[PDB]
């Protein structure tokens, strides 16, 4: 999981 | 072909010639390796995870050769713990997640 | 049935009950919720992520409702951005990631 | 993405  | 998810779903890729072994994630929007150079053409981003954040180059339309094709696509490079391969790549490569 | 990779993976799952939106992620060993309580029946547990690490309440054997089964497994809560059901549950689930 |  990642994002901005 | 498929993966299975009872063990890490990690294959070796080329960025630019560089082999890297990447964990396919399809909860990561962004791919982000580490320990790899491409250069002085990025933007720098931030990205966000479970425990916080870090700083990140983005680069784009690097080239990729994994699981038999080379696409070229955008690679981010940061201190990542793993290298992974978010949904941009594998949206790529024409992976799904199947039940 | 299957996703495709080109909008976020997300459920609905009910735990014990509870409603929440879930995103499955292969990347993700564990499966770690929040805003749900499911008691005092817990081991402590540190899990890592992108940015560094959070503290999670470890349970085990908690039933789980999602995309027409109910299954019981082990969730963790902590303060996590987004919830996510790591392989542990995608297992169970039969979901594998083709290409 | 997460482990320990």
């Amino acid at each position: 999981f990642e994002a901005l | 072909p498929q993966f299975h998810l009872w063990k890490r779903p990690v294959v070796t890729a080329h960025i630019e010639g560089q082999p890297v072994e990447v964990l396919l994630d399809t909860g990561a929007d962004d791919s982000i390796v580490t320990g790899i150079e491409l250069g002085p053409h990025y933007t720098p981003k931030i990205v966000g995870g479970i425990g916080g954040f870090i700083n990140t180059k983005e680069y784009k339309n690097v080239e990729v050769e994994v699981l038999g094709k080379r696409i070229k696509g955008t690679i981010m490079t940061g201190d990542t713990p793993i290298n992974i391969f978010g949904r941009n790549l594998l949206t790529a490569l024409g992976m799904s997640l199947n039940f």
